[PDB]
DNA sequence: CCCGGTGCCGAGGCCGCTCAATTGGTCGTAGACAGCTCTAGCACCGCTTAAACGCACGTACGCGCTGTCCCCCGCGTTTTAACCGCCAAGGGGATTACTCCCTAGTCTCCAGGCACGTGTCACATATATACATCCTG
DNA sequence: CAGGATGTATATATGTGACACGTGCCTGGAGACTAGGGAGTAATCCCCTTGGCGGTTAAAACGCGGGGGACAGCGCGTACGTGCGTTTAAGCGGTGCTAGAGCTGTCTACGACCAATTGAGCGGCCTCGGCACCGGG
């Protein structure tokens, strides 16, 4: 067989973190994986476009931040930016 | 020894995200913090949607997120709706809503 | 005998099918139509069982949205009933025409 | 062949119910059939264009998803 | 935590039930004999004429 | 003149030219107003402002072209607010 | 600035409607058009300022507006060099 | 629509292997930052005046009502096929062998992209009668 | 069934904006010429997932009847258009000033890159329990 791959494990872990007792079916898990892949594709494309605009040959955390700003509507953008910045700050300290 | 996900405090695979970014032709140089940031944003969105769908399925006496309630959450949340506007969730159905003009009385 | 007034069973059907999540188009006729359409694009092409289901899902979602916009356009004209002109206006505003 | 009539009056009526309509005209079915036929023709054309380049004898749900994404009707549930 | 189920009518009397079914035997035999006789006296398999 | 003749004249006149229909000096001030809510002391290029005005005019022309059909759908010649509202709703801006 | 949405007057909106084909216009159509134009400019200029701030620039160039319009779906030619 | 019983297959947890993520180590290059500048964005003020604002008037369009005629809607019975299981075999994918195509590097060289000045070369603005093209009689 | 009375073309003209055309620069490109890499084409071949047989009831379909909804006619009212007069700030282009986008020059930390090691993830398998199904209230 091949090795199709998905974020199922991490989706299940986040599902347990948010609702410790509420499970999820296989169809729902696949839909969530597809959503994650589509959001990844969109954010990465926007970051690459920002890099090409700024003539930067690299996609940095700032590019990802601006791509998230250019896509998420308002409060969602403000929360995702805070999450990303906190994650990067905690990563830089280890 | 230590996965970058646990290092940054995230559950998503920072390493897999970095690999996909550097292999997806997005750029010639992936920053050290770019994949961490992207994984953090993805985890935030996933947690939002999972929590909403969980408490939408548990609102119907169930204990397992299904596509119907996933769609219900995505279409009831004004932010997630603008995000996934032109997206269609398979087996998600539609929101219960009958126009007042069609309604009797 | 006993029969409901016009407008009582339509609302029941709406309230039922708006909560039920299942393909409304008939599976085998839709598959035959997909095969017919693909025949005019390439001869002797096979289709995976899941491809036809995905096509049916997408077409049903598109038609549901189209009928929503059609009902909106019909109510805009003070008409509780929809008609092909409503679909025409819906598509015109959507930009499909 | 001409099996476009497989999308029958009761199926179109149930689709209308799901879309929230409670009353259909007499000339709506022949218009919905043509609209659905055009939408299909387009999506299937894109899918076959993907399959030809893929060199596969079988059209795949992945090709269908790519066609839907090209047409802007992104669909979740079939691996994309 | 507002509503709750209910149930009642827990009654089944062995001997009285035996009597009740021994009585229902009368209705069963009446139905069988009535069906048999009615069929035999009404059907009498045959056909009818046309209505032109 | 009869109500409507001088209006069809202006229709045929403005569906023939291509100049900007919104006044520059008033539209640039609106652009700077909307930019103030995002960044203080923000500079704008003349080409950028012209592109913004062109985009706005094209969007409004499309919106009024859809509103015209929305009004005609109700056997009405005058466009009412519900017409633009239906246009926006079916476009997906305020659904 | 403030209340510059009123710099889009009734003659300007009526010319914009004439160019769209409308023959007769109502009274509240002008307010509706001002509100819609303001909502559109809000998003366009938000995208433009997002493209600008990220570039550490103090001036909103025309390419930023072009990219904002592309994001919003309104691809605009004539200002891309 | 809600409630108690049964039931089953799909959800979720365990096993095990491997391949991607990680750790360690190097080069270099795009970038961060400071230095300089010169364009363009900003501010201002006056002469000109075209467009905007306010108001009057009535005419035609919204809109409300009514009436007919029918074209869908609900219900009953009648006819078609969608749907749920078996059985070949036709393809979608693993496995191995091998070559045309592209990568990388380094000179050699045709080509286009402006700085500048010069010479043509549109059609915007202006002017007028000719033509509709009305609308009140 | 006209005619003032407007408005809308149609044609002509000219001179100032702008295409249009040399004149040499050169530096970023464009291609030619060796050497090295590499991934996908091609041929088998094992293995699931299609496409093809016969029944079962469930949904599609045909009809009927009357009922409520579409569409047309008509009229009331008012507001939206057009014209006139008053008012205002919009367009112009003339001058002054400096702010920072941009070019540039230098020094440097970060990431691609390469090799070895390790465990996170994923196919697979099995046991089990959340919800599908159902018949009475």
């Amino acid at each position: 067989r091949s090795r199709k791959e998905s974020y199922s494990v991490y989706v299940y872990k986040v599902l347990k973190q948010v609702h410790p007792d509420t499970g999820i079916s296989s169809k729902a898990m696949g839909i969530m994986n597809s959503f994650v892949n589509d959001i990844f594709e969109r954010i990465a494309g926007e970051a690459s476009r920002l890099a090409h605009y700024n003539k930067r040959s690299t996609i940095t955390s700032r590019e990802i931040q601006t791509a998230v700003r250019l896509l998420l509507p308002g409060e969602l953008a403000k929360h995702a930016v805070s999450e990303g910045t906190k994650a990067v700050t905690k990563y830089t300290s280890s | 020894a230590k996965s970058r996900s646990s290092r940054a405090g995230l559950q998503f695979p920072v390493g897999r995200v970095h690999r996909l970014l550097r292999k997806g032709n997005y750029a010639e140089r992936v920053g050290a913090g770019a994949p961490v940031y992207l994984a953090a944003v993805l985890e935030y969105l996933t947690a939002e949607i999972l929590e909403l769908a969980g408490n939408a399925a548990r609102d119907n006496k169930k204990t397992r997120i299904i596509p119907r309630h996933l769609q219900l959450a995505i279409r009831n949340d004004e932010e997630l709706n603008k995000l996934l506007g032109r997206v269609t969730i398979a087996q998600g159905g539609v929101l219960p809503n009958i126009q007042a003009v069609l309604l009797p009385k | 005998p006993h029969r409901y007034r016009p407008g009582t069973v339509a609302l029941r059907e709406i309230r039922r099918y708006q909560k039920s999540t299942e393909l409304l188009i008939r599976k085998l006729p839709f598959q035959r139509l997909v095969r017919e359409i693909a025949q005019d694009f390439k001869t002797d092409l096979r289709f995976q069982s899941s491809a036809v289901m995905a096509l049916q899902e997408a077409c049903e979602a598109y038609l549901v949205g189209l009928f929503e916009d059609t009902n909106l356009c019909a109510i805009h004209a003070k008409r509780v009933t929809i008609m092909p002109k409503d679909i025409q206006l819906a598509r015109r505003i959507r930009g499909e025409r | 062949r001409d099996n476009i009539q497989g999308i029958t009056k009761p199926a179109i009526r149930r689709l209308a119910r799901r879309g929230g309509v409670k009353r259909i005209s007499g000339l709506i079915y022949e218009e919905t059939r043509g609209v659905l036929k055009v939408f299909l023709e387009n999506v299937i054309r894109d899918a076959v264009t993907y399959t030809e380049h893929a060199k596969r004898k079988t059209v795949t749900a992945m090709d269908v998803v790519y066609a839907l994404k090209r047409q802007g009707r992104t669909l979740y549930g079939f691996g994309g | 935590r507002r509503k709750g189920p209910h149930c009642e009518r827990p009654l089944t009397q062995e001997e009285l039930l035996r009597e009740a079914k021994i009585t229902e035997e009368l209705n069963l035999r009446s139905l069988e004999t009535y069906e048999r006789l009615e069929a035999d006296k009404k059907k009498q398999v045959h056909k009818k004429r046309k209505c032109p």
